[PDB]
RNA sequence: GCCACAGAG
């Protein structure tokens, strides 16, 4: 399907995806940031309890 | 008289570092300048920059 | 068909067959009060959409604007302002620029910043003495809550040219509306100080208020207070002391088993006010923090004044600095005879589109005659017509262009003004905390030039530009003063043989 | 990375443009604007506070003793005042 | 030739259009006689606080004159020192300062003098320049309260510090100065202040006199100002429910309609705001004229209760021949 | 944060027509306009004094560091 | 600059100086070194002075003049329906010198119903005040916005509006005064012939006068912008929509056409670029049109025109704009690209090309606009201050390049242009080797 | 005792016999140059007459006087503050006598 | 003597330089500097 | 003729590239309405080349 | 990553709103005009066109 | 009493 | 120990009437979701990203090199994926492969 | 003194 897209946006210009379109951006929100603070910090805390 | 006057007192005079007049004076209109591509020879079908 | 969560959504109503799903009887649920948006969620009358799904549907502005092909109405126009161009009245009449001028500008006002703002203890904070809600305001402020802590006056404003001290976006305010409250805000500052106990069991020392010979306080500590934090309320002034602070002679800690018990003296280590303008103390707090120390903060206040320098702001860009101040006997009248308090240049319309500014003044206007605020919401609102309609019905112009007389020499103006009150903000950006000059002072120790920023008594740069600018006219005695004599001059011994 | 010697040679903020083909002067003011027509073309309005410490280095001459006099006994505190003094000897 | 008149968009004959050397006639030249016999003042009323009158035959300099003299030059007294014993309140020390600063006082102020500044300020303040308030409040909860609590007076015994509180306090000679009339706050109701259980006020106001032109405190009028007497000249005379279409272009008691030919005519100009309404509409263009009348004046003067206005208009007027007769008399310096 | 004891632009004394503009529009339930006319108030300047005012003094005064809590 | 000392925290200059600064009183900064030897002081005074330096060297144009709402206040002040009576006339003298010259009074334009003086004779006094003053300039120019008279038999005197300003002596005898005439822009002003001829003390003085004339004249006669100066009468509420109508109707027959797939193909061209072009050409030509009329049924007294006219600040595009309609919102120069597949917004018929789809804005500012017609807006808008902000930062490196390359050049004693190393780059400077500033 | 400083005659701006001065007043602002104007504009023998504020933050006041003929600048000043004079003290009688009938 | 006022219960102690920063009825740990005596003066204008 | 620089010094010479450039840079000044005096053009034009 | 929080400045109550609801840029610097910075009509109602 | 043009309530809620 | 935002589920704050938000000193017209740490008041803002588990197409004109793009999400390590075109040809690339 | 953002023209 990834060739399948890249031969058809060679075949015509206007087959081009937007870079900048929002559907093609994704909202990281302050949860998920501490989501993945915490998991690296709480894997540290307990390898040094190990 | 005033046209030999006002012709003598436009000579370059000398001293005038000339070159740093030459360059705040081309780029400056490169500050001010707004488009950047004119339709000349049948609008689009030939482009100049 | 997309699962994913961190993507971008907005309600809409639903439409089919050429009817919205939301009919007037639903409305009549939600404003008797049940029936919430959730409900609506439940009963499939409001759908979420994202960019991807609006890509095949089909979405419709106003009622009026129904095919059968649509699918989904948009709930409201507004929604496509945000939350901080929401103040802004009117802006659809507006240029783009002037819209996103005012987004980077309204949140450099000058207003109560929360009900619990005496209390509070931040590291710069501006309050305005006499706020007021504007007076042609948006339902994004009666729903964000912004009418209740608002920030700015409502400024009687006439738009002509009154003098030249009124050109290029300046504004000429009026001397006895200054002085009596208009514009007057008040800045607070805090100062922190910390007690360290170093290792060796030694710790600041607070106590001390020195006296002269005389028996009197000295002048450096006249507010200094009997315990060594400086009393609230007393004034103080450039080069006094306000926390009298002590720090241990023996800097280094060098743990010592000796004895050492006695004779331990500290070295005065102050805290300064060397500000430019009095300021009183208006608040000295002490609390114990985690680590057990002691911890003191002093909030100091000065309440300044509107004058030359300080900027303002009309909801529509339109910044600009105070010109002349000048007297209320030098300013225009109407036969009511009120004065305006804010002139503004008519030169800065043509060039920058704002007639939103034009129809806010005649929808302030017919506001403050009928007496109800007036709405200015973006796409919609409250129109022209009627506005116009209740300023003739009270016996006024209808475009405000009201006759006035000019104060310099009694005579009729020859031309109509437009005349009404228009909601200005004060900016932060004040010409008190901008001002600088340097003479000689403090130099960096690695280039012996003068330091950089006003913090520091530092100068001004002269960079490349300003160097070739120089050069081009010739001057070789100025360049040479400025950037060797009275910038980095060094007296050097040179060997002319080797050359080093 | 480390503040060697050829990053202290290029850049904006080395020296070859930092520090040598222009560099931070003493004597200047910087100040927001505001207009004045009232004023003739060639002259700038400088606030009263601000003169008060920008100095200009006048030598006494034969000519301005007397003026120079009067702006020393003033003192650093009222507007025509002097604010340092340098001897020849000194 | 002086009527000044409102075309709908632009002002015309507005200059002053008598001196000598405007007409090779060379009238107008100055004569007291003249002025004596053409003048005129008519007072259509005069209460404690406003006065309304009409000044006839008079150029618009010398009335733009009087309302400077009355705006910025007739002394007045407001508060001018305040020194603070124990203010405990959430308004700030200065804002406080500010309100009591600006609040009127019913004194007539020429039972005092200037304050000479120039001298120490051990001695600058004496007995015979210098009016002294004090204020002294303190909020405290009141038990027998009802439950409710929404209004908040009912809760505290003193929680408005209004102006009536500014107590008079005599010093010296002002004892049998001010004993038939006492110094009392202008306006009783004024709110100065807020405050709540366990807060104190507790100041001394010092009062002195000064112009308008320093602050805006001193000000003797809260309003003062004129406008020139309208005038609508109807060149055509107006018939039908076209008399009830222009009567609707001006205020309620303006235009009138007549019981006998049902023709519109004029009934007072003197209460038309120019609206210039009359001048959009095409129909009734070329046939009513609106203006204004140069030389007739309809001063309004309301004071904040400090002095009677028609004592402001003399002491104008005194004022303006003072400063005339003052440069008179000093020489011209060569 | 409360009323200003004179008017920014003319110069009259609105303090007085605060407490009495509330009294009114409470008890009576008037139109506000028709409020701001009975109170002597005909200029403009006066009527945007104390339509657009907010009372956040009695806000403030909620959270005093004086009185027990 | 020379100092003065006034009390109140800013630093102030005048307002005709600050034109070369570019400067904008809206919190701008500006800076103030003070030299120290008497060398460098003589050095600043002498040929840094801006009465020795009122010519840029970019062509030689004045750019200290006239800025705005001084031209404005020249216009009013030269209009043909003003007339000044004498106490006005001696105020109006007395006003721009501050009673610091003797003034004599010319004989007055009218004399028998009663002793005027017309507006221009007000500007006469100002170039020359009395017989010591050497100035009599004499020139002619064109203003801003320039009527050709009614037949060529006629000279260019007079032309309708009065656009054609002669000075002869020192009296101003046609022409009403423009930012043509008295401001930054061209090398036949006024004060430019007072510079060229006189030199720089004479027009130091004429400006400085005229400043503190306009400077107090316009507070003794209003000059206000109010909505009934932007509002439209009535024929152009309905003129604008029958030609609105008309280019709808065409827009989309066209577009229809196109859709069936018989459109005319260009020789360099495809059919998409031959579709574009037709639109926005007839777009273009519509705005143009229904500006030209908007602009022509407008009355005197509005002060914008007056403000197009007088050339202060603006222009008659931008009265176009507001009373109008907006015209076409050029992205990128194109029309409103595709965000989304085949159509803009996700409120409009799919693979649509009409162009109120495609970025036209038919509403006025004074009318209101619709969101489409918004957003398009804002995106024009901000791609105007995105190149504002991005040219900066390559013309700021091409002006250090060719100062660094050009700087070490001068002009010896011998007429011919050496660098550095005393290398010849011309052996005469431009040719003639005549300064460009003289 | 006198005042000296109030009023000036400015030197380098006068003619040489008196037909055109200038003199500078000291505490005074447009309330009193707008009427001097006006009343010294009603004689037949000035020719110019005008006041100017050179700067509004320097107290000062700038009148021009220039009189064709047998009239001198000062003699013209002199009787213009007269007639002023005398025009304030017949607004004054006027304006008590008409407030002792209400 | 009293001179300082804790935060919430508002009870005007004394805090002698021996003692903790604490209030002598609740556990809270704010002391704020109680209003001086000393005659302090402001300009009205 | 060509609006290249490096062409018409390879073809003609660089007194011609003088021309080119001297050309080249008056017609995009001037297309902009921004006038700069041709003689620091020609200053420009002689030194590069 | 770097630069996650920032200080909430406390100038006006919009400021704080202001401040709040904010979405930073993956793209640090940039230099191409219509690049990542374009107002693209993608973004009808979803973040502010102001 | 209720129409389609006061449909924004739902934004309240 | 947490430092939780404010008006959260677990913060003192949450459904408080006026009175209670007046004993606290706290304020109702307070917006809230910011964290107090060491005395300031930090915020963390909403970033934005390109989408994971989803395809980018890229191109550009001049060049006329054509590319897809993929940025792989795994809840332990992230990468990306290229499919570009050169002479007309495509190809694979990858940051741990060497060459097409 | 080194980094990070926030802003002003
Ligand atoms: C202030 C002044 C004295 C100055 C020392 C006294 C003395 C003379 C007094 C006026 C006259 O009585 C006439 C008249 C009477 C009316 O009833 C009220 C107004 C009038 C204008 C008075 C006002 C005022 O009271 C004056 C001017
Ligand atoms: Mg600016
Ligand atoms: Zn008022
Ligand atoms: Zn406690």
């Amino acid at each position: 399907m990834m060739t399948r897209r890249v031969v058809m946006a060679m075949y015509n210009p206007k087959m081009i995806d937007d870079r900048d379109y929002v559907g093609n951006k994704r909202l990281e929100l302050a949860g998920q940031l501490i989501s993945l603070l915490f998991e690296d910090l709480f894997k540290k805390f307990n390898n040094d309890f190990k | 008289e005033i046209a030999l006057f006002k012709y003598r007192k436009a000579r370059l005079e000398p001293g005038t570092a000339i070159g740093a007049i030459g360059a705040q004076s081309i780029g400056e209109p490169g500050t001010q300048m707004t488009l950047k591509t004119f339709h000349f020879a049948g609008v689009a079908s030939m482009n100049v920059t | 068909i997309a699962t994913d969560g961190g993507r971008i959504c907005r309600p809409l109503i639903i439409v089919s067959d050429g009817q919205s799903r939301v009919k007037d009887i639903h409305l009549r649920k939600l404003l008797d009060g049940e029936l919430d948006f959730d409900d609506f969620l439940k009963l499939g009358l409001v759908e979420y959409l994202d960019v991807n799904e609006e890509n095949d549907s089909y979405i419709a502005l106003y009622e009026k604007d129904i095919v059968p092909s649509m699918t989904h109405l948009e709930i409201e126009p507004f929604t496509i302002l945000g939350a901080v161009a929401g103040l802004i009245p009117y802006p659809h009449h507006n240029q783009s620029p002037r819209n996103t001028y005012q987004c980077a500008m309204g949140k450099q006002a000058i207003g109560a910043i929360a009900y619990n703002q005496f209390k509070r203890i931040d590291t710069l904070l501006y309050l305005m003495t006499y706020p007021q809600q504007p007076m042609v305001k948006t339902k994004t402020i009666e729903l964000i809550d912004y009418d209740k802590l608002p920030a700015g006056q409502n400024a009687t404003v006439a738009v002509m040219s009154y003098s030249g001290y009124d050109i290029e976006d300046a504004l000429v305010l009026n001397k006895s509306s200054i002085d009596r409250g208009f514009g007057r805000c008040e800045t607070r500052r805090k100062t922190t100080t910390v007690l360290k106990r170093y290792a060796n069991h030694t710790q600041d020392i607070i106590g001390g208020m020195r006296v002269d010979e005389n028996g009197d306080p000295i002048w450096q500590h006249q507010s200094l207070g009997p315990d060594g934090l400086g009393e609230v309320g007393m004034k103080v002034q450039s080069g006094q002391i306000y926390i009298n602070k002590s720090v241990p002679t023996n800097s280094a800690d060098a743990p010592n088993p000796n004895n050492v018990n006695v004779q331990t003296q500290y070295r005065e280590a102050p805290v300064i006010y060397r500000g430019p303008e009095p300021s009183h103390i208006d608040q000295v707090m002490m609390s114990v923090s985690d680590n057990d120390q002691a911890l003191i903060k002093v909030l100091l206040r000065q309440n300044r004044r509107p004058e030359l320098g300080d900027k303002f702001s009309s909801r529509h860009g339109q910044k600009g600095v105070c010109g002349i101040i000048v007297k209320q006997e030098d300013m225009p009248f109407n036969d009511q005879g009120i004065v305006p308090d804010i002139i503004m240049n008519p030169h800065g319309f043509p060039s920058r589109m704002t007639v939103g500014k034009m129809i806010e003044l005649i929808s302030g206007k017919a506001g403050v005659l009928n007496g109800t605020l007036e709405y200015g919401t973006c796409f919609g609102g409250s129109k022209l017509e009627d506005m116009s309609k209740i300023l003739v019905d009270q016996g006024f112009n209808y475009s405000g262009k009201d006759m006035l007389y000019s104060g310099i020499t009694g005579e009729c103006l020859q031309a109509y003004i437009f005349f009404g009150p228009i909601y200005y903000q004060k900016l932060k950006h004040m010409v008190l905390d901008k001002m600088h000059a340097r003479a000689r002072g403090p130099r960096a120790v690695l280039t012996r030039q003068p330091t950089e920023g006003r913090s520091r008594d530092g100068g001004l740069r002269l960079g490349e530009m300003e160097r070739d600018c120089v050069i081009a006219y010739g001057a070789s005695q100025l360049l040479l003063e400025r950037l060797m004599i009275s910038s980095d001059a060094f007296e050097v011994d040179v060997c002319d043989k080797c050359g080093l | 990375p480390i503040r060697g010697f050829c990053q202290r040679l290029k850049g904006k903020q080395g020296r070859f443009r930092g520090n040598l083909s222009g560099k931070r002067v003493d004597f200047s003011g910087r100040t927001v604007i505001s207009p004045d027509p009232n004023l003739s073309i060639d002259e700038v309005a400088v606030p009263d506070r601000v003169a008060k410490v920008l100095t200009y280095p006048e030598k006494v001459t034969r000519y301005n003793r007397h003026k120079l006099q009067e702006l020393i006994v003033n003192g650093p505190n009222v507007h025509p005042g002097a604010n340092y003094l340098l001897k020849r000897n000194e | 030739s002086n009527i000044v008149g409102i075309e709908y968009n632009r002002v015309t004959n507005t200059t002053s259009t008598d001196f000598p050397g405007f007409s090779k006639d060379a009238e107008n030249e100055w004569n007291v006689e003249k002025f004596k016999k053409d003048f005129e003042v008519n007072i259509s009323s005069l209460d404690a606080r406003e006065a309304n009158f009409d000044l006839i035959n008079i150029d618009t300099s010398i009335a733009n004159a009087f309302r400077r003299i009355m705006i910025s030059e007739v002394p007045s007294v407001a508060a001018e020192y305040v020194y603070f014993f124990n203010n405990t309140s959430v308004i700030q020390d200065e804002v406080l300062a500010h309100r009591i600063g600006l609040v009127p006082l019913k004194v007539d102020p020429d039972m005092l003098t200037w304050v000479d500044s120039n001298l120490p300020d051990d001695e600058k303040f004496t007995d015979e320049n210098t009016i002294v308030l004090s204020l002294n409040v303190k909020c405290t909860r009141n038990p027998d309260a009802p439950k409710g609590s929404t209004d908040p007076k009912e809760l505290y015994n003193n929680a408005h510090v209004y102006a009536r509180d500014l107590k008079f306090e005599p010093q010296g000679r002002q004892s049998t100065t001010f004993a038939d009339c006492p110094v009392v706050p202008a306006d009783p109701d004024i709110l100065l202040a807020k405050l709540r259980p366990g807060q104190e006020i507790s100041l001394k106001a010092h009062c002195i006199l000064g112009i308008g032109g320093d602050h805006a405190k001193f000000s003797p009028v809260s309003t003062a100002s004129y406008r020139l007497l309208p005038q609508i000249n109807i060149l055509q005379p107006i018939k039908g429910e076209s008399a009830r279409r222009f009567q609707k272009c001006f205020p309620p008691g303006v235009i009138g309609i007549d019981e006998g030919s049902d023709e519109a005519y004029v009934k007072d100009a003197r209460k038309d705001t120019v609206s210039r309404e009359v001048l959009r509409y095409e129909e009734f263009a070329d046939k009513v004229k609106l203006g204004r009348v140069r030389n007739h004046f309809i001063f309004n003067v309301e004071s904040a209760g400090a002095m009677t206005p028609e004592e402001i208009f003399f002491k104008s007027v005194r004022i303006l021949k003072n400063k005339a007769e003052y440069l008179k008399n000093c020489p011209i310096t060569q | 944060m409360i009323v200003p004891v004179r008017c920014f632009s003319c110069g009259k004394v609105v303090g007085d027509k605060w407490e009495s503009y509330l009294n009114l529009l409470q008890e009576d339930e008037l139109d506000e306009g028709t409020a701001l006319s009975r109170l002597g108030l005909k200029r403009y300047c006066c009527r945007r004094m104390i339509l657009t005012h907010v009372d956040l003094i009695e806000k403030f005064l909620r959270y005093n560091p004086l009185e027990k809590r | 600059h020379y100092a003065k000392i006034r009390p109140w925290r800013t630093f102030r200059l005048n307002e005709c100086v600050c034109t070369p600064y570019n400067a904008d009183f809206d919190g701008d900064e500006m800076n103030l070194h003070v030299p120290q030897t008497e060398e460098a002081r003589a050095e600043a005074i002498n040929l840094m002075g801006v009465k020795n330096n009122l010519l840029t060297p970019k062509s030689g144009e004045p750019i200290i003049a006239a800025t705005q709402d001084f031209i404005t206040g020249s216009y009013l002040i030269s209009h043909k329906d003003s007339f000044y009576d004498r106490a006005t006339l001696t105020q109006l003298l007395s006003m721009m010198s501050d009673g610091i010259e003797h003034f004599d009074i010319p004989p007055p334009a009218i004399m028998k119903p009663y002793y005027l003086w017309t507006g221009k004779q007000v500007f006469s006094l100002l170039i020359k005040p009395n017989h010591n003053s050497p100035v009599v300039i004499n020139l002619d120019a064109k203003n801003k916005v320039f009527v050709p008279p009614k037949s060529k038999s006629l000279p260019n005197e007079m032309s309708q509006n009065d656009g054609f300003v002669i000075i002869r002596g020192s009296q101003i005898l046609s022409g009403v005064m423009d930012k043509s005439v008295l401001g930054d822009g061209k090398k036949h002003s006024v004060f430019y012939t007072i510079l060229r001829d006189y030199g720089p003390q004479e027009a130091a003085n004429a400006m400085n006068r005229m400043a503190k004339l306009c400077a107090r004249f316009l507070g003794n006669r209003g000059f206000s912008i109010g909505i009934n100066d932007v509002t439209p009468a009535d024929d152009l509420k309905q003129k604008k929509e029958e030609l609105v109508e008309i280019a709808y109707h065409k827009c989309d027959e066209l577009i229809t056409l196109f859709n069936k797939g018989e459109l005319e193909t260009q020789p360099g061209c495809n059919e998409e670029q031959t579709l574009e072009a037709k639109i926005g050409g007839l777009l273009s030509k519509v705005r143009e049109e229904v500006g030209d009329v908007c602009i022509n049924e407008l009355d005197n007294w509005n002060a914008p025109l007056i403000m197009a006219t007088c050339g202060s600040k603006g222009s008659t595009l931008n009265v176009s704009q507001m009373v109008a309609v907006v015209g076409q919102q050029i992205i990128s120069g194109n029309r409103v690209p595709d965000g989304f597949q085949d159509r803009s917004l996700p409120h409009f018929p799919k693979n649509s090309k009409t162009p109120q789809s495609k970025g036209f804005v038919r509403n006025s500012f004074f009318s209101g606009l619709s969101p489409p017609e918004f957003l398009f807006h804002a995106i024009s808008g901000r791609e105007g201050l995105v190149d504002t902000a991005v040219k900066t930062a390559e013309t700021g490196y091409m002006s250090r390049r060719l100062m660094k390359s050009l700087e070490d050049l001068s002009c010896q004693y011998d007429n011919t242009v050496r660098t550095s190393a005393n290398g010849i780059v011309q052996f005469t400077y431009g040719g003639d080797g005549l300064d460009p500033l003289e | 005792e006198p005042d000296r400083e109030k009023i000036k005659l400015l030197t380098q701006a006068t003619s040489e016999d008196g037909t055109s001065a200038s003199f500078q007043i000291v505490e005074e602002d447009h309330t009193l140059g707008n009427a001097l104007r006006y009343v010294i504009m009603k004689n037949p023998d000035v020719e110019f007459c005008g006041y100017s504020i050179p700067h509004p933050s320097e107290n000062l006041l700038n009148i021009r006087i220039q009189t064709y003929g047998e009239t001198t600048a000062v003699d013209a000043l002199q009787k213009g503050l007269k007639d002023l004079m005398d025009l304030c003290d017949v607004v004054e009688s006027k304006f008590t006598e008409k407030i002792k009938s209400m | 003597t009293l001179k300082y006022i804790c935060a919430e219960c508002s009870s005007k102690l004394s805090l002698s330089r021996t003692d903790a920063v604490r209030c002598k009825d609740c556990g809270h740990r704010i002391l704020l500097k109680a209003r001086t005596k000393r005659l302090v003066q402001f300009e009205a204008r | 003729t060509t609006n290249h620089v490096l062409e018409v010094f390879s073809v003609l010479g660089i007194e011609a590239a003088r021309y080119s450039i001297i050309r080249e840079i008056n017609y995009t000044m001037s297309n902009h309405g921004m006038s700069v005096d041709p003689r620091h053009i020609q200053l420009l034009g002689d030194v590069m080349t | 990553r770097a630069g996650v929080t920032h200080v909430l400045s406390r100038l006006s109550y919009i400021s704080a709103l202001g401040m709040m609801t904010r979405i930073s840029s993956q793209f640090e610097k940039s230099r191409k005009v219509s690049g990542p910075r374009a107002l693209q009509p993608s973004q009808f109602g979803m973040l502010c066109t102001a | 009493i209720n129409t389609a043009q006061d449909k924004w309530h739902l934004l309240p809620a | 120990r947490m430092p939780i935002m404010l008006r959260s589920n677990k913060c003192i704050l949450y459904d408080a009437d006026e009175s209670k938000m007046a004993k606290l000193n706290e304020c109702p017209l307070d917006p809230g979701g910011y964290f107090i740490v060491n005395g300031t008041e930090k915020v963390i803002l909403v970033q934005e990203q390109l989408s994971k588990n989803r395809i980018i197409v890229e191109a550009d004109e001049k060049k006329g090199i054509v590319q897809a793009s993929v940025t792989s999400s795994t809840h332990e390590r992230k990468s990306k994926t290229y499919v570009i075109t050169k002479n007309g040809k495509i190809y694979l690339k990858h940051n741990s492969i060497a060459e097409e």
